[PDB]
């Protein structure tokens, strides 16, 4: 499970960690649109 | 009223219920102001629980009014109770409360649930003091009337004059050639234009003046018809962006002319009339404390 | 000991007002160490003096009942650093306790004790309307969470700080709007956020005029209740070539020489306006360097200050400040100006009095700059782009997208910057708690600093919610207390040199004379007399009126509009020529508002005549029509009442407006010399609308900052970084060159002169018309003598003198106040 | 021409109020001379897009002339009303529209 | 003659009759515009260039 946390919120964030690193996954934030491309192509790292 | 058939509640309405009503409007107080509106109807656990927290708040003021309700009179009998100044608007409060929360259980709006936040009122008639306080600033607006009808009437002849003048006119604006991306530079908000005028021309350098634009504050700021020229109006009154709306007109129809009204808007409408206000206050506060210092 | 324990006092204050952002390791141990001996020096100080003065007198007065709480704390917070006090955050505000204790010594005089028996208990009894207002606040933070809580989804990337998302945001919000700060801004998120300007939508405009209107009026009977009833009982409580000819000619020589200095050119250095000015300035010089001998030569602090003004303007036939040190020419106007000369010596000894608590707001306004330097020292640094956190990895380059378009980016250069109103040494507090004291910009201010993460790293969105509460503070303080309690102190200072009613009605009775009437003979014309005069013919006129100004509202954008008006036109004329048909022409003219109605009917004819032309083969003449409104004027009898009170006594006191028209000139004219080349760039604050290249424009924008628009960003846009304009004459490659520090002292002085200057005019005009504004309207007045007067004209049409005897039966038309 | 009728209105008020004790006829007239000045005015205004809608140009000898007229009947219709217009009351029994 | 023949009366209606003569002789007269598209410079009037 790789969770991305997406945008400028005050919601709580802990709960998808934990699914993140609970399920042998991954934990991104994407805050804005510079942060999309190297964001959405680190989960390659996991995979490898 | 009727005899002592039914008042067998007026007994404990003199004990220390001032501190378990008072307590109870405070956590109702707190219990709207942890709720969290969410967008677009979503919801979480809490604000789901403090609706469950609703009916044991507008039960205690339910009985708290049906105790009183038969403790003086059929309702009032002499119009007492809902004639008791403050003791009618706790029952208006009481009303619009299961009302509310009763037609929201028929079509199972959101918009009934606004007016929930007047329950905080009902702690300026917990207290005297406060009602003495509240009191006092109404009446101190008694002398305010003919500043206040002098300023009606400055606004409403300063909306037909621009209405006049500057009416359809901040409507043309630079955008890129052959398309409807207006523009601008990094700092710069939207302003009118002109093609073949006395207005600004645009400077962009792939940028015509074309027309059917909105107008300057995404369509909110503009001359166009009466309600908006007052709303602008109103706003350089209390001399919050009026250069702003000064700059436009400026941009649009010419450099000369304009500030004859917004110069003439702010020295007369903010300037003078804040005067004759902090006059007639003070000449009301000075002239009360030289009565109530002779006590 | 008494000057000794200030010295300890200033040694402490320097120790504290040193510490900057990157101070040197010297500075540090010098303060780490200049503490120590001063919290030893403190310590032994409850120990003497509980020796010398008894030991239970130290608790039995509430002066020192806190020094030993100095040391109480300052022990404490001396060994909680090296135990477990991690969170510098923590740590800096353990330092912020150490400001208090040079508090509590500093306050001593009698002049800064005298006042909290007064100030507290101002606070402290009026405590309970401070109630009623911060419930104001928590009613309108609530239903505006209703109305526009989870509303600003907008699909764009601008940020909104200030929304209404949760109950802390939406106190902020309606704080922010109360102080007046930007709450259009709020109010456009507003208006889109429902459908947009639409039927609706713009319904929501009316949370932000009613929070707006009742909320600043519950904040005039709170601190203004204040500084009139708890400063006027504290004052009350410490009270137990000699003609015409000649003269009056050389005066109106300065005026000239003044308009001649207004109307340059200060970008091309030489032009025909300045070659033409250039022999007026030779004129305008002579002549008083030819009219100081004969009156120093007939003869034996004011006339050297004309012998340094034609001094200055003949060594003018490095050399800038000649032409800057020449603009106190209109300063010698006071030399033989006596009407000036009285007003301004009121404005000298009117200083003496503020003294005490301006000395008062500048200390309590120090203190709050020590305590932002230890929060937000060296936190106000950020990168270009948000991502970046450290000044290392704010380097390169960086896409922005425009519009918020994944597709249409450009490279930007990303750069480590620093804010402009900063907090990292005591004097850039200072500043940037002045900005923030004037309410300008205070918002962008106060979320810089809820973002502020730490030391030399850049901000994360809404880290410190909390840090809100020392703006809030602070703004509650001086904005809004200690703003009202000086303008109390001018009031009751002025009501000093400002029993009555028996007085004035033996006057008002003695010097009065009755009026006139113009009734007439001729029955023919006396009937038309007799209904123009009636109430019905009074009251249809107003109805018509009315209706003429519907008519007038009802036009929108995209004919009608025009036959009403012929139509309107046409009724009010014949009114007017119905009117001359009765009082002769003669009797029409003695009335006011009738030359005024006169002025109308022919503006609206030729109104319609010069539209008519126009379509049949003057944009202004328009406002004839609207003007008819005013004319509703003469029947709101307490509105005209009013508004004369003050027409009256705005013109009798014209020279102390002289001193704004003045102060205007000079400050025009300075930074027309000083920025006036720098160049007209769009998305500044020095464009083509509020430049100072001529002089209107530099009036204009003076005018600007006078209301409080973006002052602070003017005053950024022109210090010595500033692109040269183009035109101007200056070397080759010295293009950043505009522009100078000048400025932080050019606009900081403006503002605090002119908003002194406001006040004093605004009291003057308040204190001369004490007589209405404390009146009862019950007892006696003026009006009921004016109502003997109506009722005597009623008998006596004309004047023609005194009435017979009898028609004595007046008193059944007297009121009872009277007889 | 409306602005010279306008003159000779005013004019003719002017003139016969000098005489007979007929003061207040000054009331009238200033206005009159008032609305000349401002006729002359739109004129300009007229003038003004002229030059505009026709090459380099210059306003020289009555284009000054008429704007100093206007200017000069302008403020001096607006000064003679208010030298006519008895005063600015300035004490409680004071008061306009009064006698003598 | 207080409101007549006060002297304020008197210069300020000279500065009328100035403003009389000045509007009557800048009627007529074509002195206020010229063009030059460019040795043809037109001169402008109120009636006839
Ligand atoms: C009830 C209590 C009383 C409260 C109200 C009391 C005050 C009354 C309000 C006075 C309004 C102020 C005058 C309006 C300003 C005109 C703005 C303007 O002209 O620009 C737009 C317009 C721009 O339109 P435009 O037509 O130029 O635009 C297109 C360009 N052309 C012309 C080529 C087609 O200006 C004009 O139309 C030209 C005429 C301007 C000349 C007006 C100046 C004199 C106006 C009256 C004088 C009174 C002075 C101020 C009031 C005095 C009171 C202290
Ligand atoms: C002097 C003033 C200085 C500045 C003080 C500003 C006003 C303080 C109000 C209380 C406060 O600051 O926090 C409100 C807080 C509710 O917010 P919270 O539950 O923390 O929300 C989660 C965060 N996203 O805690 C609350 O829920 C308080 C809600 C207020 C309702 C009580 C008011 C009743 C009437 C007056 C009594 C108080
Ligand atoms: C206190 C009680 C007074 C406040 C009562 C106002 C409650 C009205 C409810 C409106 C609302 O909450 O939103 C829903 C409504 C419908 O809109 P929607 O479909 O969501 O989308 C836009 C197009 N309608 O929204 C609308 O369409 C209408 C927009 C709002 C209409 C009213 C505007 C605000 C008025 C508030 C002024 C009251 C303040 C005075 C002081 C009260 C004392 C607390
Ligand atoms: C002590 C004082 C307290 C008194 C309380 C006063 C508070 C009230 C102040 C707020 C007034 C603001 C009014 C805002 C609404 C104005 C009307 C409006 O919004 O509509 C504009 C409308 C636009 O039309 P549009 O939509 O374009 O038409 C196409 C339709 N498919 O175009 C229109 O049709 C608008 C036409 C309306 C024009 C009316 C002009 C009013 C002038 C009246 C002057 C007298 C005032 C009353 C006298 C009172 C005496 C005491
Ligand atoms: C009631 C209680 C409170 C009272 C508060 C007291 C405050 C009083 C002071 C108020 C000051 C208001 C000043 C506003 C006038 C500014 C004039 C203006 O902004 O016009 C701009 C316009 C630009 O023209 P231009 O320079 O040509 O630029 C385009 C390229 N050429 O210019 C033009 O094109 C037309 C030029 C006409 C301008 C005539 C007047 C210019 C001089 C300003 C008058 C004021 C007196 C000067 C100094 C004292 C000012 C107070
Ligand atoms: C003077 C000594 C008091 C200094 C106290 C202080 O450091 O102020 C902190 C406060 C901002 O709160 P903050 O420090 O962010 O809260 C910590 C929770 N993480 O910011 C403040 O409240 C500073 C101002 C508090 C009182 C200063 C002057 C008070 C005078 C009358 C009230
Ligand atoms: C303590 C109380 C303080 C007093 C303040 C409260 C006054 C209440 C205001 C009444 C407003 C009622 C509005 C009437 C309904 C209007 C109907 C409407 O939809 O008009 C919207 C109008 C433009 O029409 P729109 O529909 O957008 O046209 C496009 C296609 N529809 O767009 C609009 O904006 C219409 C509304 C205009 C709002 C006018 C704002 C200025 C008037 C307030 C200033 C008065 C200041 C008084 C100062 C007193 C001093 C003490
Ligand atoms: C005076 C006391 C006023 C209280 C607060 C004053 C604000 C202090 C401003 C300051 O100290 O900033 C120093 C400023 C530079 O600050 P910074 O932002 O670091 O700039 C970096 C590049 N130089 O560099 C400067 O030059 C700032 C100097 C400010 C000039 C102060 C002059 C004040 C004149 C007003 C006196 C008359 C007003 C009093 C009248 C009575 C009515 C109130
Ligand atoms: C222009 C020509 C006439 C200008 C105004 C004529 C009307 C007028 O001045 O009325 C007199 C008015 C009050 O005077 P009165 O009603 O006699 O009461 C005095 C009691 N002590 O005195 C006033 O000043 C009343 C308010 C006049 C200002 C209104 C604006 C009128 C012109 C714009
Ligand atoms: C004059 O006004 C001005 O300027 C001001 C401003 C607004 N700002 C600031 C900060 C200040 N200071 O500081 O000072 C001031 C004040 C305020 C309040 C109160 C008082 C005061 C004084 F002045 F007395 F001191
Ligand atoms: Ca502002």
């Amino acid at each position: 499970v790789f969770t991305f946390s997406v945008g400028q919120h005050n919601y709580d964030r802990g709960p998808i960690q934990w699914m993140a690193c609970e399920n042998k996954g991954y934990y991104y934030e994407i805050p804005s649109i510079g942060a999309i491309r190297i964001n959405t192509q680190e989960y390659l790292d996991v995979l490898g | 009223q009727n005899p002592l058939r039914k008042a067998c509640i007026s007994i404990v309405e003199w004990k220390p219920f001032e501190t378990i009503i008072l307590l109870t409007i405070f956590a109702n107080c707190v219990a709207l102001a942890v709720y969290l509106p969410m967008p677009e109807d979503d919801n979480n656990s809490l604000n789901l629980g403090l609706e469950k927290l609703e009916y044991f708040f507008l039960t205690v003021f339910s009985i708290e009014a049906a105790m009183k309700i038969i403790a003086y009179g059929f309702l009032f009998h002499q119009d007492a109770y809902l004639r008791s100044g403050w003791n009618v608007l706790d029952f208006i409060i009481v009303f619009l409360g299961v009302f509310t929360a009763i037609l929201e259980q028929v079509n199972v709006v959101k918009a009934l649930r606004a007016f929930r936040v007047l329950r905080p009122l009902r702690l300026v008639s917990g207290v005297p003091s406060l009602q003495v306080v509240l009191n006092s600033i109404f009446k101190a607006m008694l002398p305010l009337f003919h500043i206040a009808l002098l300023v009606l009437f400055m606004v409403i002849i300063y909306a037909i004059i621009g209405l006049e003048l500057f009416k359809g006119k901040m409507h043309k604006t630079c955008y890129y050639i052959g398309t409807d991306i207006v523009a601008t530079v990094e700092n710069e908000k939207p302003s009118p234009c002109a093609r073949t005028g006395s207005g600004r021309p645009c400077t962009i350098n792939g940028s015509e003046c074309r027309g059917g634009w909105p107008g300057p504050n995404h369509g909110i700021t503009h001359f166009d018809n009466f309600g908006f020229s007052m709303l602008t109006v109103y706003q350089c009154i209390t001399m919050e962006g009026w250069t702003d709306v000064l700059y436009w007109v400026n941009d649009a129809i010419g450099n000369e002319w304009p500030w004859i009204y917004f110069v003439t808007l702010i020295l007369l409408g903010s300037f003078f009339i804040l005067n004759l206000v902090l006059g007639v206050l003070s000449g009301e506060f000075t002239k009360e404390r030289e009565k109530a210092k002779s006590r | 000991f008494y000057w000794l324990v200030i010295l300890i006092v200033a040694l402490n204050t320097l120790s504290i007002a040193s510490e900057h952002h990157n101070q040197p390791l010297w500075l540090t141990h010098l303060q780490d160490i200049a503490n120590r001996v001063l919290l030893s020096l403190f310590t032994i100080e409850m120990l003497l003096k509980m020796y010398g003065l008894g030991l239970r007198q130290y608790f039995m007065s509430i002066f020192n009942r806190f020094d030993c709480f100095v040391v109480c704390s300052g022990i404490l917070e001396l060994l909680l650093v090296e135990s477990g006090a991690m969170t510098p955050l923590g740590i800096s505000v353990l330092r912020c306790i150490r400001l208090l204790r040079l508090f509590k010594i500093t306050k001593y005089w009698t002049s800064l004790s005298n006042l909290v028996a007064s100030l507290l208990n101002s606070i402290r009894s009026i405590a309970s309307l401070l109630l009623l207002l911060f419930l104001f606040i928590i009613i309108f933070a609530l239903l505006g969470m209703q109305l526009f809580g989870g509303r600003y989804d907008f699909e764009d990337t601008e940020v909104r700080r200030s929304n209404f998302d949760n109950f802390p945001q939406a106190l902020i919000s309606v704080f922010q709007v109360l102080t007046g700060e930007d709450w259009n801004s709020v109010m456009y998120n507003g208006i889109m956020a429902y459908g947009g300007p639409s039927y609706p939508g713009v319904l929501v405009c009316i949370y932000f005029i009613i929070l707006f209107v009742c909320g600043n009026y519950i904040l005039l009977n709170v601190f203004l209740a204040i500084a009139v009833d708890n400063l006027a009982e504290a004052e009350s409580l410490t009270s137990a070539v000699n003609a015409t000819w000649f003269t009056n000619f050389i005066l109106l020589f300065i005026l000239l020489s003044s308009a001649a200095l207004a109307a340059e050119d200060p970008i091309r250095a030489e032009s025909v306006r300045n070659q033409i000015l250039g022999y007026f300035d030779i004129a305008f010089t002579s002549v008083f360097t030819v009219e100081i001998v004969l009156k120093m030569t007939t003869y034996g602090y004011f006339n050297i200050l004309d012998l340094l003004v034609v001094a200055v303007s003949l060594i003018s036939m490095v050399v800038k400040i000649l032409r800057v040190l020449r603009v106190l020419r209109p300063l010698r106007a006071i030399n033989r100006a006596k009407g000036l000369k009285h007003v301004v010596q009121c404005v000298f000894v009117a200083i003496r009095t503020i003294g005490n608590i301006v000395l008062v707001t500048t200390l309590l306004q120090f203190m709050f700059a020590c305590i932002g330097v230890q929060l937000f020292k060296g936190k106000f640094f950020s990168c270009n782009d948000l991502s970046k956190m450290t000044e290392e990895e704010c380097r390169g380059y960086y896409y922005v997208y425009k519009d918020g378009d994944p597709t249409q980016m450009e490279l930007r250069p990303r750069q480590w910057i620093h804010n402009d109103f900063h907090f990292d040494n005591v004097l850039s507090a200072m500043m940037s708690l002045f900005t923030v004291s004037t309410f300008e910009g205070w918002p962008q201010l106060l979320y810089r600093a809820i973002d502020s993460n730490e030391e030399d790293m850049g901000p994360v969105y809404n880290n410190r919610v909390e840090m809100a509460i020392f703006f809030i503070i602070y703004i509650i303080l001086i904005a809004f207390f200690m703003m009202n309690i000086f303008v109390g102190f001018v009031i009751v200072t002025f009501q000093e040199q400002g029993d009555k009613n028996q007085r004035q009605c033996v006057q008002y009775a003695l010097k009065a004379r009755p009026l006139r009437c113009y009734i007439p003979k001729n029955p023919y014309q006396y009937q038309v007399w007799y209904v123009v005069t009636s109430s019905y013919f009074e009251y249809l006129m107003f109805a018509l009126i009315m209706l003429n100004t519907i008519c007038l509202g009802m036009q929108h954008y995209h004919h009608i509009s025009d036959i009403l008006n012929v139509a309107f036109t046409i009724i009010f004329t014949l009114e007017m020529i119905l009117k001359l048909l009765a009082f002769k022409a003669r009797g029409y003219f003695g009335d006011p508002w009738n030359v005024f109605d006169f002025l109308i009917v022919i503006g609206s004819i030729i109104d319609v005549i010069l539209s008519e032309i126009d379509t049949f083969l003057s944009a202004f003449f328009r406002l004839f029509r609207v003007m008819r409104l005013i004319k509703l004027l003469s029947r709101a009898e307490g509105v005209r009442t009013l508004l004369w009170t003050f027409i009256k006594s705005f013109q009798a006191l014209p020279y102390v407006a002289l001193l704004i028209v003045m102060l205007f000139f000079i400050y025009a004219v300075i930074g027309m010399q000083m920025f006036g080349k720098i160049a007209l760039v769009d998305g500044t604050q020095i464009n083509r609308n509020n430049n100072f290249q001529t002089f209107p424009q530099a009036v204009l924008l003076l005018f600007r900052c006078a209301t409080g628009e973006a002052w602070q960003e003017i005053l950024l846009a022109c210090s010595y970084g500033k692109l040269c304009d183009p035109e101007s004459d200056y070397a080759p490659g010295e293009e950043y060159t505009c522009g100078t520090n000048f400025a932080y002292y050019y606009f900081i002085s403006f503002y605090m002169l002119c908003a002194f200057l406001i006040i004093n005019l605004f009291v003057a005009v308040i204190m001369d018309n004490f007589d209405y504004l404390t009146r009862d309207w019950s007892i006696l007045g003026p009006h009921h003598l004016d109502e003997f007067k109506a009722i005597w004209a009623e008998y006596d049409p004309e004047a023609k003198g005194r009435i017979k005897h009898l028609d004595v039966t007046l008193l059944r038309r007297i009121q009872p106040p009277l007889g | 021409v409306f602005s010279l009728g306008f003159l000779i209105m005013g004019t003719i008020c002017a003139l016969m109020a000098f005489r007979k004790k007929r003061d207040y006829l000054l009331r009238p007239a200033s206005m009159f001379y008032v609305f000349a000045g401002l006729c002359l005015f739109v004129s300009l205004e007229v003038m003004r897009q002229s030059v505009k809608r026709m090459i380099e140009y210059y306003y020289s000898w009555s284009f000054a002339c008429a704007c100093a007229a206007f200017v000069l009947l302008f403020l001096g219709g607006i000064s003679l009303l208010l030298f006519s217009l008895p005063r600015m009351p300035q004490n409680p029994w004071e008061s306009c529209m009064d006698a003598e | 003659m207080s409101p007549t023949e006060a002297p304020k009366v008197r210069v300020t209606l000279f500065c009328i009759l100035v403003g009389i003569v000045l509007a009557m002789t800048a009627v007529v007269s074509d002195h206020w515009a010229v063009l030059s598209p460019h040795c043809e410079a037109a001169h402008f009037g109120l009636w006839r260039i």
